[PDB]
């Protein structure tokens, strides 16, 4: 009983291992960019080009 | 329109000299009203809106309920016997004919260009109308520039100015290849 038991808790401990500790390669994805603001200081063009 | 209904005071021009007078009471006494059914009831009853012009020779008339009359037509074209709907409901039209996806931009940029939008009081009129037409949810904002009149013309300035466009011109070699047809080619 317990080599049977046991036979399954290693076969799925490298599962588990292949699962879980290969997310620790890269979880910052999460994070944003800046995403900046103006605060109405980008206010410094006229209407004398729009083309380019 | 406006010649037609001043005739109804005692004034009658007819000559085609005197047309250029009627439309210059039109430019500086006309007026697009905000909601028309209560200017016409004011009108009617008090005599705050009788605006007075003097001719090029004297003899001042006295404009009433006709100053709000005249610009009116615009959104009931009924009233020159014309079918069509008027520009607050044709603007609609040609929205809703646009793909679904793009309507809202276009409820958000409409634009007023031309002369005869200068009238006191027609970007609130129309923003009301469409504003009733349209979508409870979308933003409707007119553009309304100060350049009104020459609005066309400052485009076509800034068009001209482009080194992009600079190529697009109809040389006149292409036209004495392909006649005055070249137009609709692909010098469109």
């Amino acid at each position: 009983l317990g080599t049977r038991a046991k036979e399954s808790l290693d076969l799925r401990a490298h599962l588990k291992q292949v699962k879980k500790e290969d997310i620790e390669k890269e979880n910052r994805e999460v994070g944003d960019w800046r995403k900046n603001i103006d605060a109405l200081s980008g206010m410094e063009g006229r209407k004398k080009k729009f083309e380019g | 329109y406006l010649m037609k209904i001043l005739t109804e005071r005692g004034y009658s021009f007819v000559t085609t000299a005197e047309r250029e007078i009627v439309r210059d009471i039109k430019e500086k006494l006309c007026y697009v009203a905000l909601d028309f059914e209560n200017e016409m009831a004011t009108a009617a009853s008090s005599s705050s809106l009788e605006k007075s012009y003097e001719l090029p020779d004297g003899q001042v008339i006295t404009i009433g309920n006709e100053r709000f009359r005249c610009p009116e037509t615009l959104f009931q074209p009924s009233f020159i016997g014309m079918e069509s709907a008027g520009i607050h409901e044709t603007t609609y039209n040609s929205i809703m004919k646009c793909d679904i996806d793009i309507r809202k931009d276009l409820y958000a940029n409409n634009v007023l260009s031309g002369g005869t939008t200068m009238y006191p009081g027609i970007a609130d009129r129309m923003q009301k109308e469409i504003t009733a037409l349209a979508p409870s949810t979308m933003k409707i904002k007119i553009i309304a520039p100060p350049e009104r009149k020459y609005s066309v013309w400052i485009g076509g300035s800034i068009l001209a100015s482009l080194s992009t466009f600079q190529q697009m011109w109809i040389s006149k070699q292409e036209y004495d290849e392909a006649g005055p047809s070249i137009v609709h080619r692909k010098c469109f």
